[PDB]
């Protein structure tokens, strides 16, 4: 068995839905927005969208509406689940609390039935009489409303009409009367029925078939004014109401279909009408003293591509897209000059159809970073997803080569640090840094001819600076210096240390203990220790008296971080660290618990400790690498608690999460030094410096996923990573209308240079496909090569192969006919980028679709139309067979590790080949011989193989242990709700073992990951017991949630693990845990999942 | 606001105090600054395009300290009890102020060295350094051979030499190629040779 553990690094962004109404309360406009899983309620304030519940369904949203039955206060929510899970929710707001109560739910998948072409449609009668739903051909079901049910039984009325497009509840009806378009061998004709509750059966409708448009799919029901309904197609938009009928062909709408709709009035005078283009068009009812005169279509101007729009007030329209960023826009009353009245007030970042992703170690960290082909025709953009902390630079000033940063308060009313000061080489600059201005004016009591190692704000009502000569205590109000210590031998301070109360610092090899008293510094303590000091902290913290009990030292030649009791300079303890390099900071600080010590050595090495109050010793060693570069470590105070900056080339927020010690990236290029500063025109914020300048700015702390956007403005399809040359290849494809012409300014078109493919091998709208080389710092087009004419790029693989040195782009092709249903002709194209140019280097005309490469070990292996063949790069840099493999309907996903080649086939699944180099031939070790329809596939372990069948569902397979031997044992299954994709291995972050992403059509990104058995064993459980505990929307159980299915199958989960459900462990109450873990204590299990969160 | 500083100062008293530094550490003389003023002196007084040229300002320093370590080294005597032992206590003297020259250009290691990398490090430059003017390219390389097969091979028939000084010996050897290049060969034919006629005298 296999112990897998999924969860979900970024949750789906496609809308695939959205609905307005009055859902939390009777006053409240809300917008809905289902995104697959997910259904986000907002409250439509005067201004944007204001969220206030998200909740995870159990489910694909796949039918969403609201609808008020007679009495009710406010809208109840019916969804329909792609599972076919019914549910009528209702809003109860109990003061803070928010709950979404379920008032009623069932499963209406019949046993058998062919889903309909045109997918589940749910209406609800405009009266709520009924809830029609059309899940499969020839059947209609109903679910009456008026038998006020608690589980909604739903009944099916036989449906003469087996293909149906699209189908409404009419207006202004005595009967539930459905209008549907149907398409039959003699055309599409637009029918109506009543619907009788009482008789469970269709009667004859208002107004009689009529033969409409052969390309109708859109049905629009207009209320009760109008009444009848406008059924939009093609090169028409027609209007019935069953003696009336007004058609008008506006010209405009021909270029793109009309995809959905949004009736803008209650009367339905104006309809928003969104196009496959991303056009947005209003359709205007003029009304006669009332009847319709005459139809109207005006096109407002381009948004984001459609799936589905719903309009607010005032103007604003939300275009909830599938394919690209759902937007916010406004419709002005005059056009923008450019013709136009859509104006983009908000956009809402959708990771869009992943159609690929690679995961490189970008900026040279260890850190992952995802970049993903995200988006489609319009809307296709590179997507870069990282993990780490964000903040924004408002104030920079650049002064070269800071060595310096604290916060003074100037203004000795004020506790806010209107003051900076800065130390480069020999000297102290000040700033003012008065409101959000910033210039240099200097304050008196602190010298500009010394460096300065400290200064602060310290008790009595003092300020205090430490220089490279001697320490200055200077009394804010009055005047400049009355209290002034210096070294007796007049030695520079070579570390320093201070505090808001004492002072400690070091002079070579011995040190000096001074304390602050009013107008005074009195020194008390000293010591000669053996070596020079490297660094020190003495920072009081739990105080509670006025002074540090502690400190800690760096000493050169014995390198250790060792203790000293403050008031004796005595060893309390003494910890070697190994190593010829000093340590160049130490800090102690409290993390929601004790005293903890930071002491890092010069290459980021950090050492973690739990230091106790009374002994000081140092135990706990653990060790954790941050960057290369030496490293300082300054606090700043958050809302919450302390919270450590590390100031390296890999600048690293350090926090303690839930007892747990994180160690965050922050996405900044370099910090030297930083200090906190809390002004009146800067909150909380951070002072951040570099070499050059002194960028400033404040910091969310929220973790959140960091998305980059690239427009590229047409299709991508792949992407790869050459490291060797900095760059990404993306081939790309854009649309061209006439030859051809582009119908708009796409990124391939745009790029530094171009080139198109000049081969000898071969001799409406098209599709032309681009290699595109993108900048891996600036992301912008290095190069874009064009293919043939009707060439296709399908497979990218950046690889060097055989022996040569250079590292190759390898495209593989196809020839894209219309007069063919699989192409017969392609080609594998060897591209080399050096010099800013793209030179083909070898070409290889293959009989079929190259729908897949893959370098394995050295040689290319290409996936042409059935056949799997291996390339071998010969030293006269062109491809030669090596061998063939044909036992495959289509091999359409390949993946490697070592001799193992996993084939994931277009329907027979998987296969796990095996080249043995022995012989130099490919080996059938084992088939999956079930009938899954792959999406995507990867290889887990040695004998382990994730797949993604194209019903939203995961297994791994898992070569056994006789003929029976060359059978693959699907060992897990589970249901993820979503179309993976890729697969790829790597992490966002710095128990589990590996770590698989994978990207969706839905934008989500998850995360699989092997477990062992033992904890296997225990989440389960758990898992068992959060679904005893936690409740559902649509009271959905979620082992039926998760069991795999297919239109031919249907078992429950096993081997995989629910990591969603498993960290939602963590957003319940104490009781709801203790109910949870009944029978080891809570808290284990709370670290259990705390350390299961670490992974994404 | 805040008219500039001058940096005059700051560049020119520097790479005095470097090769001072670098007399410092090396031979053992004594610092006046406990060697942290001087990190901090790397810290501050080195910059952006200030780091190559220091490299090349300590690295020649070394490298004559290095080359001066050479003349007790280019000899005619043949203890191989005692030459060993030099060379042993020159490895660790070597050691000592390369670690401590480490202790203060760690600044150099996480700005550029340990931040970029272009260079030999300290480590890799002291090596090559102590390698190519004491161990390798000498007759001391033969010799050192030559006398640590006695040592073992005394060692090989009774008597315990020094586990230490075949132990740092060897060390030397390894981390210097001189025990994974060719100097495994003598080491394994006198093996050969010499339990050959062990086994078949005692047979």
């Amino acid at each position: 068995m296999s112990y897998n553990y999924v969860v979900t690094a970024q949750k789906p962004t496609a809308v695939n839905g959205c609905v307005t109404g009055h859902f939390t309360s009777a006053e409240d406009l809300n917008l809905l927005i289902a995104k697959n899983t997910r259904l986000e309620i907002y409250v439509v304030t005067a201004e944007g969208l204001r969220p206030v519940k998200e909740v995870g369904m159990y489910g694909k949203i796949a039918v969403m509406e609201l609808f008020r039955p007679k009495g009710e206060s406010k809208d109840l929510l019916f969804i329909l689940t792609a599972k076919y899970n019914a549910c009528i929710l209702e809003y109860k707001q109990s003061g803070e609390s928010i709950d979404i109560i379920t008032r009623a739910h069932g499963n209406v998948q019949d046993r058998i039935g062919r889903p309909s072409e045109t997918g589940i449609i749910g209406i609800i009668d405009p009266e709520c009489r009924m809830i029609g739903l059309r899940l499969y051909d020839g059947l209609f079901k109903v679910i009456p409303l008026d038998r006020d049910n608690k589980e909604l039984k739903a009944f099916n009325i036989r449906l003469e009409e087996l293909h149906v497009i699209d189908v409404k509840f009419l207006y202004g009806c005595q009967a539930p009367t459905i209008c549907f378009v149907y398409q039959d061998p003699q055309g599409r004709h637009v029918k109506t029925y009543e619907v009788s509750l009482r008789e469970k059966e269709f009667n004859k409708g208002p107004w009689k078939q009529e033969n409409v448009e052969a390309e109708a799919s859109m049905v629009i029901a207009v209320p009760e004014p109008f009444g009848g309904a406008i059924i939009i197609g093609q090169e028409s938009i027609t209007y019935h109401n069953g003696d009336k009928y007004l058609a008008i062909a506006p010209p405009i709408i021909k270029q793109s279909t009309i995809v959905c709709h949004n009736r803008v009035d209650p009367n339905g005078s104006r309809y928003l009408l969104g196009d496959m283009e991303g056009r947005l068009f209003m359709l205007l009812l003029e009304k006669e003293e009332v009847t319709l005169k005459d139809l109207r279509v005006e096109l407002l101007g381009e948004t984001s591509i459609a799936e589905c729009l719903t309009y607010l007030d005032n103007g604003v329209v939300f275009v909830g897209s599938r394919l690209g960023d759902s937007q916010l826009v406004k419709l002005n009353v005059d056009s923008n000059e450019q013709g136009s009245y859509v104006v983009a007030m908000e956009t809402f970042t959708n990771l869009g159809p992943i159609v690929d992703m690679c995961v490189v170690d970008l900026e040279r960290q260890g850190q992952g970073q995802l970049v993903t082909c995200s988006g489609a025709f319009k809307e296709g953009s590179l997507r870069i997803i990282r993990n780490g902390i964000g903040i924004h630079e408002h104030a920079s000033i650049d002064l070269p080569g800071i060595k310096g940063l604290w916060p003074l308060r100037s203004d000795p009313n004020r506790e806010t640090d209107d003051t900076l000061v800065l130390s480069f080489v020999g000297q102290t600059r000040v700033l003012m840094l008065n409101g959000e201005e910033v210039e240099e004016t200097e304050l008196m009591g602190f010298v500009d001819d010394q460096q300065t190692f400290f200064c602060g704000n310290v008790a009595h009502q003092q300020l205090i600076q430490i220089t490279s000569a001697s320490v200055r205590l200077v009394s804010q109000e009055p005047k400049a210096l009355v209290s002034e210590w210096k070294e007796p031998q007049a030695k520079n301070i070579s570390v320093a240390s201070c505090n808001s109360s004492q002072v400690v610092v070091a002079v070579g090899r011995a040190l000096y203990y001074l304390q602050i008293h009013p107008q005074e510094l009195r020194q008390i303590s000293h010591t000669e220790m053996e070596h020079e000091v490297a660094c020190l902290d003495i920072t009081p913290l739990g105080d509670s008296n006025g002074l540090s009990p502690l400190c800690a030292i760096g000493l050169w030649t014995d390198i250790s971080a060792r203790i000293l009791k403050l008031p004796s300079f005595e060893l309390l303890h003494k910890e070697m660290l190994g190593g010829e390099i000093i340590p160049r900071s130490i800090l102690m600080t409290t993390f929601e618990s004790s005293h903890y010590l930071l002491c890092a050595l010069g290459d980021g090495a950090l050492f973690y400790f739990g230091l106790n109050i009374e002994t000081g010793l140092l135990s706990d060693r653990k060790k954790v690498t941050l960057g290369t570069q030496p490293t300082v470590l300054r606090t700043f105070r958050s809302l919450s608690t302390t919270n450590v900056f590390a100031c390296s080339d890999r600048p690293t927020v350090i926090y303690s999460s839930n007892h747990k010690l994180v160690f965050s990236n922050v996405n900044l290029k370099e910090v030297n030094y930083m200090c906190p500063l809390n002004s009146d025109g800067y909150p909380d914020s951070l002072a951040l410096a570099n070499n050059s300048t002194l960028t400033i700015g404040t910091i969310d702390e929220i973790q959140k996923l960091h998305i980059r956007t690239v427009p590229l403005y047409e299709s991508p399809r792949k992407i790869c990573y050459q490291e060797v040359s900095q760059c990404f290849g993306v081939l790309s494809s854009r649309i061209e209308v006439q030859g051809t012409t582009a119908l708009r300014p796409s990124a391939s078109t745009q790029a530094l240079s171009s080139s198109v493919s000049s081969s000898k091998l071969f001799s409406e709208e098209v599709e032309v496909h681009n290699l595109l080389i993108i900048d891996q710092h600036t992301f912008e087009v290095l190069h874009a090569h064009q293919f043939l004419q009707n060439e296709y790029a399908l497979s990218l693989v950046s690889c060097k192969l055989g022996k040569d040195p250079n590292t190759y782009f390898i495209v593989g092709t196809a020839m894209v006919y219309p007069e063919e249903a699989e192409p017969k002709q392609g080609r594998i194209v060897v591209f080399q980028y050096s010099d800013g140019k793209l030179q083909t280097v070898a070409e290889k005309e293959v009989k079929g679709a190259v729908y897949s490469m893959v370098e394995f070990n050295g040689k290319l292996l290409a996936s042409i139309n059935s056949t799997v063949r291996l390339y071998e790069w010969t030293t006269e840099k062109e491809l030669r067979t090596e061998c063939n493999h044909y036992n495959n309907i289509m091999a359409l996903y390949l993946k490697t590790k070592g001799d193992f080649i996993l084939v994931g086939d277009l329907m027979r699944s998987v296969l796990l080949l095996a080249y043995k180099p022995m012989e130099g031939n490919f080996e059938e070790i084992a088939r999956d011989f079930n009938p899954n329809w792959m999406s995507a596939v990867e290889i887990l372990d040695d004998d382990n193989f994730l797949g993604a069948e194209n019903a939203f569902n995961l297994f791994v397979c898992q070569k056994d242990s006789d003929e029976e031997r060359q059978h693959l044992q699907e060992v897990g299954l589970f249901h993820l709700g979503e179309f993976v994709n890729v697969f790829c291995h790597g992490s966002l972050v710095m128990p589990t073992q590996g770590s698989v992403l994978f990207g969706t059509v839905n934008g989500m990104i998850g995360l699989v990951t092997s477990l062992s058995e033992s904890w296997y064993n225990l989440l389960l459980d758990m898992q068992n017991r959060l679904n005893k505990v936690i409740k559902s929307v649509g009271k959905i159980e979620h082992s039926f949630w998760r069991s795999f299915h297919t239109e031919r199958k249907t078992e429950p989960a096993t081997g995989f693990i629910d990591g969603d459900l498993i960290e939602s462990f963590l957003d319940i109450s104490r009781p709801k845990m203790q109910e949870v873990v009944a029978n080891a204590t809570a808290d284990d299990l709370i670290k259990v999942v705390e350390e299961l969160t670490r992974i994404h | 606001r805040d008219r500039p500083r001058l940096p005059d100062n700051y560049t020119q008293d520097t790479w005095r105090k470097l090769h001072e530094a670098v007399r410092a550490v090396q031979s053992s003389t004594s610092i006046r600054y406990n060697l942290e003023e001087l990190y901090q002196a790397v810290e501050n007084l080195c910059s952006h395009k200030v780091s190559p040229m220091l490299y090349k300002q300590l690295r020649q320093a070394c490298e004559d300290h290095v080359q001066a370590q050479i003349l007790p080294f280019r000899e005619d005597s043949l203890d191989s009890v005692l030459f060993l032992k030099k060379i042993n206590t020159c490895w660790q003297d070597h050691c000592r102020q390369m670690i401590m020259i480490r202790s203060i250009f760690l600044f150099l290691d996480r700005t550029y060295v340990l931040q970029n990398s272009t260079l030999p490090s300290i480590w890799d430059m002291g090596l090559e350094l102590f390698r190519t003017h004491i161990i390798s390219d000498k007759m001391v390389q033969s010799k050192t051979i030559d006398g640590i097969l006695l040592l073992i091979e005394r060692e090989r028939s009774g008597e315990a030499v020094d586990r230490s000084l075949l132990r740092s010996l060897l060390g030397m050897l390894s981390d210097l190629q001189v025990y994974k290049d060719s100097f495994e060969l003598k080491f394994l034919e006198e093996t050969n040779c010499l339990y050959a006629a062990e086994g078949q005298r005692l047979m």
